[PDB]
């Protein structure tokens, strides 16, 4: 059966071979579609998740001295009048062109999923390479943490109006249901 | 490589200057490699003397001309008959320089290397590995010149105000 659900097989073609593969997949869609296609789109997501949480927490902790201090979604609306957002926008795109050309070398076997070859300091490029599938579990299992830290982040942003130090420094029940009475 | 993910390009080797294996989509994989060379001198020093021109106008105004606020306002206060002549006579140099070839099959038919047209008033490329040190940086500055050139005609363009006279004084958009 499979190690993280017990009443579950082993999702097939899933093994020690990726990091961080607990036996995970009820849906079979590492069946569906190629499983290292899926570890790169996962990649993608948790660098991207995991830089979205540390710039809401930033964001509400701190601003820069020439952009308007406003709540993160706000700053999403304000910079998207702006131009920054465009910005942002055709420099993330121009990196995915050569992301996607990546991906593509990916499909054709050859280089791993997610591995840009990225390391300006020595963390497990040399000297140091023992650790680096321990490195890659600790990635992804940021990833997935930051996957949903941030969701739930934004969704208790729409759900309080506070940001997320301040529901932990305040943490009032949701508006209007200490008041209750529904009957 | 300058793409460590990626693999060399199969068409990209080493012996022109320059050559890094940045090529991510295959252009050389899909056009001559002498034509993308002969095209990227091209470009190159085209715009370096554009860089020198839009940092020179900004200072020295010939004085049978107009002087404009900004050189690129400087193309547009020029007569159109003045345009049209540089036009055509930068026809006819590259007449005269191609050989009749334009064409990219009749082009490079009698040898001619790529990029290479047949210029030294002073010779200064007689040993080899000088003349590819030239090379490599001949196609440095080149590269760093058409972004250069973008850069200060779209900043010229944007705030409508010189070089130089844009480092005076930022005034942050
Ligand atoms: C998914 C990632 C993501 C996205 C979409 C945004 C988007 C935005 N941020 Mg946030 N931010 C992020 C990550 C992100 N940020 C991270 C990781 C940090 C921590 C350094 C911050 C810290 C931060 C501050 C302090 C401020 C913003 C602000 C802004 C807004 C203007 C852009 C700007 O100046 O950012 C600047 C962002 C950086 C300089 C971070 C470095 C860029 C990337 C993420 C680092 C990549 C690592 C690199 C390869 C090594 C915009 C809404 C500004 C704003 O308007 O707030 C209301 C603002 O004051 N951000
Ligand atoms: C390196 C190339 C480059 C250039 C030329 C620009 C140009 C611009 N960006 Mg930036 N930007 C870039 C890369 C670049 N971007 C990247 C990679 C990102 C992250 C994805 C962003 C994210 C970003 C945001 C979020 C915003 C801009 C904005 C702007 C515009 C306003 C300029 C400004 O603030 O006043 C002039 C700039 C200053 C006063 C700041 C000091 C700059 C110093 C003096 C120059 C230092 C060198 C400079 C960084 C050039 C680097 C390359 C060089 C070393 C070769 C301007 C068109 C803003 C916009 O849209 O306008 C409203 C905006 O909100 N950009
Ligand atoms: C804490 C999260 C975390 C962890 C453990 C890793 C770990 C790793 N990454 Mg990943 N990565 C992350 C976040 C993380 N990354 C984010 C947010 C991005 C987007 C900017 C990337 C983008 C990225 C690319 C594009 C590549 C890697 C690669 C690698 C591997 C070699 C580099 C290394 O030793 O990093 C060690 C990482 C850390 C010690 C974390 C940094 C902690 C600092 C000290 C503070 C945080 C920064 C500031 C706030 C290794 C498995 C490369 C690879 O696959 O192998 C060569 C590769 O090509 N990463
Ligand atoms: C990293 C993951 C993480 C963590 C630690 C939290 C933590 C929290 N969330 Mg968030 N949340 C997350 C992910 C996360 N959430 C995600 C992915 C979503 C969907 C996008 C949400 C959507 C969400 C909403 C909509 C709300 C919370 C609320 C809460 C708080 C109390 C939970 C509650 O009321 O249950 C009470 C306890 C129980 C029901 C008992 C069962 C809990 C199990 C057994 C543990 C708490 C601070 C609520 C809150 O307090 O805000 C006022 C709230 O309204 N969260
Ligand atoms: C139009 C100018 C031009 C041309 C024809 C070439 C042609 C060439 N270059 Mg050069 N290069 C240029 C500009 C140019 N380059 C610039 C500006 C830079 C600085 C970044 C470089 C840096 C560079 C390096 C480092 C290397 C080459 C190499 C090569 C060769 C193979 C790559 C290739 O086919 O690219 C073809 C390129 C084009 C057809 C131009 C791109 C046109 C696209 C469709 C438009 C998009 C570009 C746009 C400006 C970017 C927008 C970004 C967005 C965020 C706004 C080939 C002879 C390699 C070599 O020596 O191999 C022999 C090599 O190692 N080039
Ligand atoms: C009558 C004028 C005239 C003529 C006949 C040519 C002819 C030529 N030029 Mg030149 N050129 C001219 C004016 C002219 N140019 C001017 C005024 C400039 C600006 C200074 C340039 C800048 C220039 C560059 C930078 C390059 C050429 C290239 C070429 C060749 C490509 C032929 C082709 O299909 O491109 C015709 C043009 C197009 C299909 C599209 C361009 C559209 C613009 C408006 C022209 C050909 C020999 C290329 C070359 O030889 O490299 C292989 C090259 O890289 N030309
Ligand atoms: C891409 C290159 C380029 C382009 C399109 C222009 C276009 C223009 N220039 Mg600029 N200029 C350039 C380069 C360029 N210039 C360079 C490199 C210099 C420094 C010498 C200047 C200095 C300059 C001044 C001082 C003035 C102009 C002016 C003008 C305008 C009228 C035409 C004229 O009088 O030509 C002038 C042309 C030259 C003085 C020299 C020709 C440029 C190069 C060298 C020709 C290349 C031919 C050949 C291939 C190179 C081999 C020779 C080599 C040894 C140099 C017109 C908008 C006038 C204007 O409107 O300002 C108000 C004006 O007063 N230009
Ligand atoms: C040699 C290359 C070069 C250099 C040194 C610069 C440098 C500069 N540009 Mg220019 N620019 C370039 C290429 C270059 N650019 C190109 C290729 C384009 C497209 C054609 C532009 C288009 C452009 C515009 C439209 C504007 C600038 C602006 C600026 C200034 C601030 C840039 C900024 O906000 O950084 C932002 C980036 C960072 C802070 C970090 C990125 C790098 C890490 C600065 C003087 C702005 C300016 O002067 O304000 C009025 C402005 O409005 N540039
Ligand atoms: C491309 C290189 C080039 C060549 C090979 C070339 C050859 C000749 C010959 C050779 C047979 C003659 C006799 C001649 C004479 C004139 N040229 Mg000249 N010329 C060249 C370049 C430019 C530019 C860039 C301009 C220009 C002009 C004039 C005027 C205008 C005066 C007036 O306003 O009446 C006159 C009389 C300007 C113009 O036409 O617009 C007003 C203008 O800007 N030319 N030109
Ligand atoms: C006739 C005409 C019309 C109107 C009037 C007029 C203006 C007088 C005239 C002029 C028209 C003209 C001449 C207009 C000229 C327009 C030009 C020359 C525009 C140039 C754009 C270049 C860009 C955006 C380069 C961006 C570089 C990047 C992203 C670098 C990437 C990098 C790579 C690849 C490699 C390393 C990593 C990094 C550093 C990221």
């Amino acid at each position: 059966f499979s190690e993280s659900v017990p009443f579950l097989k082993t999702p097939t073609n899933l093994d020690g071979s990726l990091p961080g593969d607990v036996g995970f997949d009820p849906l079979g869609f590492s069946e569906v579609f190629d499983i290292r296609v899926l570890r790169e789109a996962e990649l993608k997501h948790g660098r991207i998740a995991m830089l979205a949480t540390l710039g809401y927490l930033v964001q509400e902790a701190y601003v820069l001295p020439f952009f308007e201090k406003v709540p993160p979604i706000q700053a999403h609306d304000a910079l998207v009048k702006s131009g920054g957002m465009s910005q942002i926008l055709l420099w993330t795109s121009f990196l995915e062109i050569f992301g996607g050309i990546a991906l593509f070398s990916t499909i054709q076997g050859r280089r791993y999923p997610g591995d840009f070859s990225f390391d300006p300091l020595g963390l497990s490029q040399g000297k140091n390479a023992d650790k680096l599938e321990q490195y890659q579990l600790a990635e992804i299992k940021h990833s997935r943490l930051a996957m949903l830290a941030f969701s739930g982040f934004v969704h208790q942003g729409f759900i309080t109006k506070q940001g997320v130090l301040e529901q932990l420094g305040n943490f009032r029940p949701i508006p209007g249901f200490p008041e209750a009475t529904f009957f | 490589n300058a793409m460590p993910f990626l693999e060399r390009p199969p068409k990209l080797d080493g012996s022109l200057a320059g050559d890094v294996g940045f090529d991510p989509v295959g252009f050389s994989n899909y056009f001559d490699l002498r034509w993308l060379r002969e095209s990227e001198l091209k470009h190159g020093r085209v715009c370096m003397l554009g860089v020198t021109g839009l940092l020179v106008q900004e200072a020295v105004c010939l004085p049978q001309f107009s002087n404009g606020k900004t050189p690129v306002d400087d193309f547009f206060v020029v007569p159109a008959a003045g345009l049209w002549q540089v036009f055509f006579a930068i026809g006819a140099v590259e007449f005269f320089s191609h050989g009749f070839k334009l064409t990219p099959g009749d082009m490079f038919s009698e040898g001619r290397e790529a990029g290479d047209f047949g210029f030294d008033p002073l010779n200064l490329s007689g040993n080899p590995d000088a003349l590819a040190r030239r090379r490599l940086v001949e196609v440095k500055n080149g590269r760093l010149a058409m972004i250069a050139f973008g850069g200060l005609l779209h900043q010229q363009l944007l705030t409508g105000q010189g070089t130089f006279e844009q480092l005076a004084n930022f005034k942050a958009i």
